[PDB]
DNA sequence: CTAGTTGATCTCATATCAGGAGAAGGAGCAGAGCGAATAC
RNA sequence: AUCGAGAGGA
DNA sequence: GTATTCGCTCTGCTCCTTCTCCCATCCTCTCGATATGAGATCAACTAG
């Protein structure tokens, strides 16, 4: 449930943020959402 | 080519249960599906079932 | 002479001997020949099917009908015990035919392959066994045979047996099966037979299963819902209409009045386990092996066969006058002793069947223990002597009891000299017992016959009787009528290990029939 | 010669994310080069 | 006995 | 009759994609999981 922004040197994204969201009561496993940045109109 | 028994030894176990080797089990699988496929191709079988 | 539709003539002297239903069967066989399709002479045991085939072939060769002029080289596959029977019937009924046996007994005394070649190039009749057809399938199918009659063709019931695959290699369309019981355990057998005679009518085996076997069978169970019963009825009617032209099945009820057979009885005695027999049975059903069987750990066969042996006679634990197989230790043997005494004092001849060769040996020992003059025929007796033996029992009445195994003693032999018949041990297959009991009530039986089918009450034998009653009901659902009453006596589950001893149509008739079938 | 007994063997039948690196293929574009094809 | 796993040693 | 193009082909050039391979040596221990008979055929007798 925390947004983490990393940058992979060898990838098609300059920057990719992710959150492994998970409802507090363990109804389900954590579902991950990624919001990326396409590499370098 | 089925290999001989020395390539796939049936090792005996603390009792009498003879455990077969992975190759023997796999040859069992190949044989069963080969026989089953043979009876289908010999008989009338759907082309997609034969496939 | 009798003149049929196009060019088929059967000689008058030969035709006159045949009964009305037999010449109807000859008519039907030649209609099949015109259609170039196979068929099943489903007439029950003893109604005469060797004679119908012989007459039809005699008329086919006699008629010179148009590769083959008249009759070509035909092959007749029959059980080993009835090969010489077929030879005798052919010689007496149509002596012009050359009729050679392809068997170790045989008459050739050279390479067999030479015999097949000679019969193929001479347009003779080659009688062979099912084992030989399996073994010599390389040679038997290279010669373009004209007719491939299979006597007792229900041996082809298993679609995957080597004998079935061998018999289904013959290229000719003229495939005939003689079997008074062409359904014995389920509808897979019917599919196998109809694949042999006419490969297309019932489709591929998966399709036949899905369309007929599951609906028809599943609607016969006791817990069947009414809708499912009606679906089974619809499928059974469809199958009956589908198989009608190629199955000719006459009963000994529609022919009995027109054949002057004597009376028949089909009693079923429920015998009682003795104290020692009951003790052994109770100890076995309480043993750990049956417990493991019920848990699925071991195969059921060991327990099933052990219980069948115990009911037959306690030969598991072989307990003077205490030798192996002493009659007083088995209830069914006590009943058999009483019946044999009564029948011997009545001056009658008895036909004593058994499923087990070992039980047949025990019965043989018990018969020598008495003064009864017996005569035995099981799978161990040489085939060459079997037809002689039968003739012996049919000829002199000094021989009292005829011991038999139902697999060899049944299946097409004629034992009309026998008067009483006793089936000592039930089988899982009803048809084995049916053919065994029809060994006596046949054309030529001049005396009233009765069948005594021994079962031990509350044992595995009664459960087997129930299983085969269910099988017989399933068969009657598609052979005689589709209104068959559901089997309600039992659910037929895996609790047979328990001891429970007692004490042009104008589119309106066609549309109407479519509506009728769909409303079901 | 010649049938009957003895073993082996086969069939059949009985239910119920925090790798990486390199080589091989296919893709799309780019142009070169030559045949035909209008056309001055 | 085989397989896998784990913990360790240099 | 030669310009001039011009359509069409022939590579060929980067590149992206796939895919397949590899990832120290040796040694010790513990621990968990992992049918049965009948009939037919044939061949050896086993004697007549
Ligand atoms: N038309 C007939 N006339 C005289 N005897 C007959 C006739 N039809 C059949 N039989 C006799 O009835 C017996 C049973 O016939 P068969 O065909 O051998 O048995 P199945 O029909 O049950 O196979 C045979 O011994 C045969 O001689
Ligand atoms: F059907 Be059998 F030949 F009596
Ligand atoms: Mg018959």
């Amino acid at each position: 449930n925390t947004v983490y922004v990393f940058a992979k040197k060898d990838s098609k994204y300059a920057y990719t943020g992710e959150c492994r969201s998970c409802l507090e009561n363990s109804s389900r496993p954590t579902s991950t959402i990624w919001v990326s940045m396409l590499a370098r109109a | 080519p089925v290999p001989p028994l020395s390539v796939r030894p049936a090792v005996v176990m603390q009792g009498s249960a003879r455990n077969q080797d992975d190759l023997t089990h796999k040859l069992a699988d190949i044989v069963k599906i080969n026989n089953q496929l043979r009876r289908n191709e010999q008989n009338g079988a759907a082309a997609h079932v034969i496939a | 002479d009798a003149e049929f539709d196009e060019g088929f003539k059967v000689p008058g002297f030969l035709f006159k001997k045949l009964f009305k239903y037999q010449q109807t069967g000859v008519r039907w066989l030649w209609e099949l020949h015109c259609q170039q399709a196979g068929g099943i002479l489903g007439d029950e045991m003893g109604l005469g099917k060797t004679i119908q085939i012989i007459a039809f072939l005699a008329g086919l060769s006699y008629s010179k009908i148009r590769r083959f002029e008249g009759l070509g080289p035909t092959v007749i596959v029959c059980p080993t015990t009835v090969m010489h029977q077929w030879v005798k019937e052919f010689h007496t009924w149509w002596p012009p035919f050359r009729v050679a046996i392809l068997h170790e007994t045989g008459s050739y005394t050279h390479k067999k392959e030479k015999l097949i070649r000679d019969v193929a190039h001479c347009h003779g009749i080659l009688i062979t066994s099912y084992s030989y057809i399996r073994l010599m399938q390389d040679d038997i199918s290279r010669y373009d045979w004209h007719y491939v009659i299979l006597d007792e063709g229900h041996k082809i019931r298993n679609p995957n047996a080597a004998v079935t695959l061998a018999c289904k290699q013959f290229r000719t369309p003229h495939r005939i099966i003689l079997s008074g019981s062409p359904m014995q355990n389920n509808l897979r057998e019917l599919w196998s037979l109809f694949d042999f005679i006419f490969p297309g009518k019932l489709g591929t085996l998966p399709v036949f299963m899905e369309q007929f076997s599951v609906p028809i069978t599943m609607g016969g169970y006791s817990n069947a819902s009414p809708v499912q019963v009606k679906t089974a009825y619809k499928c059974a009617c469809v199958l009956r209409d589908t198989i009608n032209p190629y199955l000719l099945r006459r009963m000994k009820s529609d022919v009995k009045m027109s054949l002057s057979l004597p009376d028949k009885n089909e009693q079923v005695l429920f015998c009682r386990l003795t104290d020692e027999q009951h003790k052994v049975y109770q100890n076995f059903v309480d043993s750990k092996e049956v417990y493991r069987i019920l848990n699925g750990e071991m195969q059921i066969f060991s327990g099933l066969i052990a219980l069948r042996k115990i009911c037959n006679h306690p030969d598991l634990f072989s307990g003077e006058e205490d030798q192996f197989g002493y009659w007083k230790r088995s209830g069914k043997m006590i009943v058999v002793e009483s019946l044999l005494k009564i029948w011997h004092k009545q001056g009658q001849r008895v036909l004593l069947f058994s499923q087990s060769r070992q039980m047949l040996d025990i019965l043989e020992v018990f018969l020598r223990a008495q003064k009864y003059t017996y005569l035995k025929m099981d799978g161990t007796t040489t085939i060459a002597s079997r037809q002689p033996l039968i003739t012996r029992y049919n000829e002199d009445t000094s021989i009292f009891v005829f011991l038999l195994t139902t697999r060899v003693g049944g299946l097409g032999v004629n034992l009309t000299g026998a008067n009483r018949v006793v089936i000592y041990d039930p089988d899982w297959n009803p048809s084995t017992d049916t053919q065994a009991r029809e060994r006596a009530w046949r054309i030529g039986q001049k005396k009233q016959v009765t069948v005594y089918r021994l079962l031990t009450a509350g044992t595995i034998e009664e459960k087997i009787y129930h299983r085969q009653i269910f099988k017989q009901f399933l068969t009657n659902r598609v052979l005689k009528d589709p209104k068959q009453r559901r089997f309600f006596k039992s659910n037929d589950l895996y609790e047979l290990f328990t001891l429970t001893s007692p004490d042009p149509l104008a589119s309106s008739s066609l549309l109407a029939k479519m509506r009728a079938r769909n409303h079901l």
